[PDB]
């Protein structure tokens, strides 16, 4: 899930909303989970340990 | 209270990635080094404006890259800091009224006019200062 | 910022005499140590209440005992902490408006009220502290 | 020398210190030309020379 | 770690007791304060000494005035600081041989010779420094 | 009627032996008990805190 | 005393290069930024290895990231932190006598048995925290 | 100056001479100014702020 694309999508299948956007930084919400969760999207690979990071704050 | 580490990530075929460890959920990217430091600082920024403007708690720590750098998690990252005062970043903050002691407040006023502080942006520093130092 | 060490001086027929180093001129007495502690912070109060209305500046520092034990004016003395909150001597205070930041406010309010303390009282306190702060 | 807490207030009050207030054995005293306020304790028995020391060199003297 | 705080106790009819709350075991006593801080130096190096002879564990922490003021056996005493090198109590040291680096030895030379110490002494105190850095 | 000499006999009922004096200093062993507990000596009376740490130090 | 914060610098067409800012005239290099910080570690060893060598002064600082951060010469570049023991790095080091209190023998030889350290290695490092200590506190 | 062979060449013609090599590390130093500089030689760009510190460091 290293594409910001996929990631975000793999996001918003666990519920995960699009609130809010701040140049490439997408602010995500959840109904049920805490917290809100920022997604870079560069339309391009992340680094396994920033996917690892964001897939820990959406509770994946 | 107003510099936060930031971890970057980078692979082989990746672009610069970067978690601020002390704003839980803060995440941004860069092309380059210099992009991802200045990305991840307009990431935060935006990250809180979006708790404010939500009434969401904003809770934050303040950590150095040493107490972090042995976390399984930021292992093989490189590691930078971004100053950032969160206490500006309320677009609508809220008036009230206190009631401070004549000496406190002429301490105030006297480190405010020589500084580009005022008051109020004095307070809410002090604030955050001294919650930080009941959370401990 | 609230803990004062006081040095406990005592000769062959002289009751016990107490200096509290980080308020200049304030002085006390005992028949006992624990009078001797007992009346020190009784005469702190009195005397930064007594600059206070006479609208004298408030100096005052924050020394560990281990500081202050070497020097020669202290040479046999004994030590002791004194807690006394300067912010809360002043029977006149200013009343001003200040903007916080909703998110602060909201963390101020919240630590208060399980402590019973007042917004103005956290505030003053932690104003002190972070002018401390920026004199060491 | 001036060991008694009736005779170092004296000293004092010559010296041009005045009591501005009293709270309970504390007696702050305030001068028109000397910086600071000095607060001295009255028990009316000898204070120890260590805090007597102190006292007079916050008065000046 | 050479400067113990001392814990002195004081009731209308007895002398002034000290307790020594470092070493555990350490108290003393005397007729005036001065006595008793006096008298505290003589018990913490004839109880050490003892120690050294019976062969038995010479066990010590450093702790500062502020950590011991507010434990509940230490309530009502007024405190005082005494120096003394415990390192330097043993009369039948060990001679041993080691191999030290030749730029750490010229910086402990270097260091001794300025100070009056010896080697031996650097060593041993530098040794119990790093113990004590070991059990925190 | 000193506190100390009391104190000192309390010690040595229950099995706590002199085993070295420096000064005023007196140095107790136990056989079975841990640590070496100080006691200071010339027969006054010591305040109740200092008494009470050397109790405590000497199991009792 | 061990550990030394390392900055990374990174151009559009260059390699990673490294400084070394409390080990004064160390520099290194990487394809990788995994590389760089593996590279780093064998520069320091070789750089003080060659200083013992020379017998020159082995001077060095103990920084922290935050301040060092802040200085014009590392201006946006990252920050990693090295482990090295420079106390190890003699390959001809002095035998020397010393009077050690008994106690305090006993509390060194517990310490490192379990460290699988030596008595030589304990109170090399031990002595240069010591004179770290000396030269603020 | 960022070509690690160029940067070589420079200390060498301002007097600095290899003494020891570590892997790609080369220890240079100076008949008449202090210190020893650890120069990276892989041969390829090294990046501006590299160079400049072992600049500084060669009284470059």
């Amino acid at each position: 899930f290293t594409n910001s694309s996929k990631l975000i999508r793999m996001l918003e299948e666990d519920g995960w909303r699009l609130v809010r956007v701040t140049g490439s930084a997408h602010h995500f919400k959840h109904p049920k989970k805490p917290g809100l969760v920022t997604v870079p999207h560069p339309k391009k690979d992340l680094p396994i340990g920033t996917v690892k990071s964001i897939q820990k704050s959406a509770g994946l | 209270m107003m510099e936060f580490p930031i971890a970057v990530h980078k692979d082989d075929g990746s672009v610069y990635g970067v978690t601020v460890p002390d704003i839980p959920g803060v995440h941004s990217w860069g092309e380059t080094i210099d992009d991802a430091i200045k990305n991840t600082r307009e990431a935060i920024v935006g990250h809180v404006e979006t708790l404010i403007e939500l009434g969401e708690d904003v809770e934050f720590t303040c950590s150095t890259v040493e107490e972090l750098v042995a976390k399984p998690e930021y292992a093989g990252a490189v590691w930078a800091l971004v100053s950032v005062d969160l206490s500006q970043l309320d677009s609508k903050p809220e008036r009230i009224n206190v009631s401070i002691p004549r000496f406190v407040l002429h301490k105030i006023d006297a480190y405010v006019a020589s500084r580009h502080e005022t008051r109020s942006g004095f307070l809410a520093r002090a604030a955050l200062e001294a919650l930080n130092e009941g959370k401990k």
